């Protein structure tokens, strides 16, 4: 935050979604000049109004990310906070068309996003990036084989990027949500230590926490209520 | 009158280093910190920096651990909603030359001490039906190990499995148990490390400097708050990229 | 053994022959001295064109993914053309393999990853995102297929070479110097012949895992 | 078939009286390794020897006691004129109780045997191999519980998790001396009813593991085939808590 010039500019990709909104709402009350950005411009415009800006982008396409990054920078300034919360979710059932798709918007989408961010964060020698993953990316889950690879490679990527640019005073962290109420279950919640599914804002606080911890980089902060202990 | 306004914080080993920094951090969140420490002289020193109260107890002792929760609960008329175990020592020696005394000392204080504090605190919360958060300070050494710290790593790795277990049992009661894995922090404990070795580690750390005990206290303050209400049975790393 | 012409792929083939080589470049030289083809990891149709050759030749108890490309470079210097390449080879390439091999086995699969896929490394952003993805992928595939008497595992080797220092990055390694392809191959055959072991990432370490 | 990769190895297995410890002694002796059985019960350890050519010998020593641990290694080097190049710690017990009601006795007994017991054995074995300039492979058994934790096992999970950190440290110091130190993470093994049936359904494979399968990884880690694997934890859980 600040007392005059909003030098705390954050970019939340998929800010119109569930996790994206909770982050964009929480940081707004803290003093962060955010930019709600998703595939739907109208969904991002309403989120921004309900100052802050709104952008339309597709993290899968490369030239669309580089275009938005320059568009984002010119209207708010140099971005020193990045939040990637724009991810989507059997054997011998999934077509190859679906594999490449969610391997580009979940994994490659964050890679291209972090790449465009390092062109301005390295020059300013400051910044902090948080990538939204999952315990499924590490521990895995039945029926979510391809989704596990996307959030799994994000773990190795961020930590590799963390050690690469840490001397530029830039931190790259990971959050690993468990089960959340976004856009059977009672027997599964019974196994969960807390006994309930995680709320959207509960993940947001974990994201902001990593954005504000000046000595935490390349760490996967898991928020699952102890789900990683039962599966 | 802030984030942790209604919270009652019990911080063992709050007479120096992280424990003192945690006490300052939590008190800044509007919490009345019950600074516990093996040395009362250093415990009262923390209270004067922050109604607050100091307590003298050896966490390795079962009698001193039970009575600690008895003295605190009877002094504030309420169980500690926040329990932070920072009581730890270092008796480092190579594996081939480490004595039995060097082994039992660290284990009794760091591993057993954490157990007794976590247990008695858990018993105090459930007895009153009170919810809270148990924060045990482990280390990055408890995940990868470190040269000369055979007894220290075995104690810090034990804290993780201890806290994860407690989080599975105290989850139904409303008690969250978490672990913190800090790297090399600018504390009196790391003052025992030769300056030439500190500089070498400083080079190894990706960020390129030692951590501040307030940065570790920032994590503790987050785990104690309701902002981490869905966070339990985890291991937060404050290593600055070290040993990632 | 996918990519069994060079690297750890041939090493797995040799140790297994002592007790079906699939590489990009014809790959027959390895078959000239091993018991028991051409394919690329990126194209699924090419993978299917290879698994179809298995029924006529043998008719796929063990599957080893050792094919991969590793080109170092910074994230800002790295272009999209190579970002998609390593991902479709090291990650998606193993995903398309385990899928076509799921037609049979109704089995033991071992995916050769890396230590940098779990802990990361400087200048290896894309390669870490590639070898790190097959970690959770194998975890999810295991839980789903373990009841089918099929088990998938991951080998995560450290620094594999002919003890090439770096310089001098061998002094940091507790176990003398670098590891060799043969030693890594002994871990692959181990996980393949070990019952009640699935979804485990065995690390051909050498003490490297203890540090960065 | 193609076994006997331990023909010149002296194997020391603590807690080889029954269960996994006994199964390990069979697997190692099956590969021509001179097994030195060690257990709290002398009769139990001597029984295992009878189930094994290499002129084996059983030893009685409380691994929790520092004296019995050091006396154990001295008797082995006096009976075979050489220190054990293969050391596997299987000596451990379980005393389950809720955290809110776990007595100090339940805590100390588990820690002293599982954690402190492993420490004393690993140390004395390391001191033996280094002082003689011998290369070896130290193996320590640490259940999957000591990684994720389990209800009623606060003392057991902390002990087994401590073993991992204990081994990772030893593997770093003894790396220069050519002594590999690894850890094994077994799941739930059918070793000495309603609770068991629920555990099987939880396991992805759908059944309890065998003590022989636990001895499989042990035979590998102690062999030359695993000569570059040190400070690594191996899981034999059948997919449980992967
Ligand atoms: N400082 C670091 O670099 C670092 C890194 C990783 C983990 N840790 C852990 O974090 C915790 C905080 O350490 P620190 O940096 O404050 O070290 P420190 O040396 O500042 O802490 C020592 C304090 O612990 C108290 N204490 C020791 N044994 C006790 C016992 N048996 N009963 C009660 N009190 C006792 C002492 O009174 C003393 O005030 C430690 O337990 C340590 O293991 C520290
Ligand atoms: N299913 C399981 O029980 C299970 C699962 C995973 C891992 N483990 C671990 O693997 C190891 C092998 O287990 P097991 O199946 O043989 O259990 P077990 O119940 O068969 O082991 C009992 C044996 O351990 C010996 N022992 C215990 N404490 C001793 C001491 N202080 N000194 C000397 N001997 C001692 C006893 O003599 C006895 O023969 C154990 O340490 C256990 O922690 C067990």
């Amino acid at each position: 935050h600040h007392h005059h010039h909003m030098d705390k500019v954050c970019a939340v990709f998929g800010g119109s979604r569930g996790i994206g909104r909770a982050v964009a709402q929480l940081m707004a009350r803290k003093g962060y000049r955010l930019a709600v950005i998703a595939r739907n411009l109208e969904g991002a415009k309403a989120a921004a109004g309900d100052d802050h800006l709104a952008f339309s982008c597709d993290v899968a396409k490369e030239h669309d990310v580089q275009n938005t990054f320059e568009e984002l920078e010119k209207h708010l300034g140099r971005v020193n906070f990045l939040v990637n919360a724009a991810g989507i979710n059997l054997l011998v059932r999934t077509k190859t068309e679906d594999m490449v798709s969610q391997l580009h918007t979940n994994l490659l989408g964050s890679m291209l996003t972090c790449k465009a961010a390092m062109r301005t964060m390295i020059q300013q020698q400051g910044g902090s990036i948080v990538n939204v993953g999952s315990i499924v990316g590490l521990k895995g889950n039945s029926g979510q084989s391809v989704y596990s690879a996307s959030k799994g490679g994000l773990v190795g990527f961020s930590r590799a990027l963390a050690k690469e640019v840490a001397r530029k005073k830039i931190r790259v962290n990971v959050v690993a949500p468990g089960f959340v109420h976004t856009d059977k279950e009672e027997h599964l919640k019974k196994n969960i230590p807390l006994g309930r599914f995680g709320e959207t804002i509960e993940v947001a606080h974990a994201v902001v926490f990593l954005l504000e911890s000046p000595y935490i980089t390349g760490h996967v902060l898991v928020v699952d209520g102890g789900l990683q202990l039962i599966l | 009158q802030n984030r942790l306004r209604s919270a009652l914080a019990l911080v063992t080993g709050a007479g120096s280093g992280i424990g003192r920094a945690v006490s300052v951090r939590l008190a800044g969140e509007g919490a009345t910190v019950a600074a516990c420490d093996l040395d009362r002289a250093a415990a009262q020193e923390t209270v004067r920096l922050l109604n607050h109260a100091a307590f003298q107890a050896d966490v390795s002792e079962a009698r001193a651990a039970r009575c600690l929760l008895e003295q605190v609960q009877a002094c504030f008329s309420r169980p500690p909603s926040v329990v932070v175990s920072c009581a730890g020592i270092t008796q480092d020696e190579f594996l081939l030359h480490m004595s039995e005394d060097d082994w039992d000392k660290v284990i009794a204080v760091n591993l057993k001490g954490t157990f007794l504090v976590t247990q008695a605190a858990a018993q105090a919360l459930v007895s009153n039906g009170c919810r809270g958060s148990i924060i045990n300070i482990s280390s990055i050494v408890g995940k990868v190990g470190n040269v000369g710290q055979t007894n220290y790593a075995a104690s810090k790795a034990g804290v993780i499995g201890l806290t994860q277990t407690a989080a599975r049992e105290l989850g139904r009661h409303g008690i969250r148990c978490n672990s913190v894995l800090p790297g090399f922090i600018a504390t009196p404990m790391t003052q025992k490390v030769p300056q030439k070795v500190v500089d070498k580690i400083t080079e190894m750390i990706p960020m390129g400097h030692l951590g501040d005990p307030e940065d570790v206290a920032d994590v503790v303050a987050f785990l104690a708050s309701e902002d981490s209400g869905y966070i339990t049975g985890t291991s937060v790393e404050v290593t600055g990229g070290l040993f990632m």
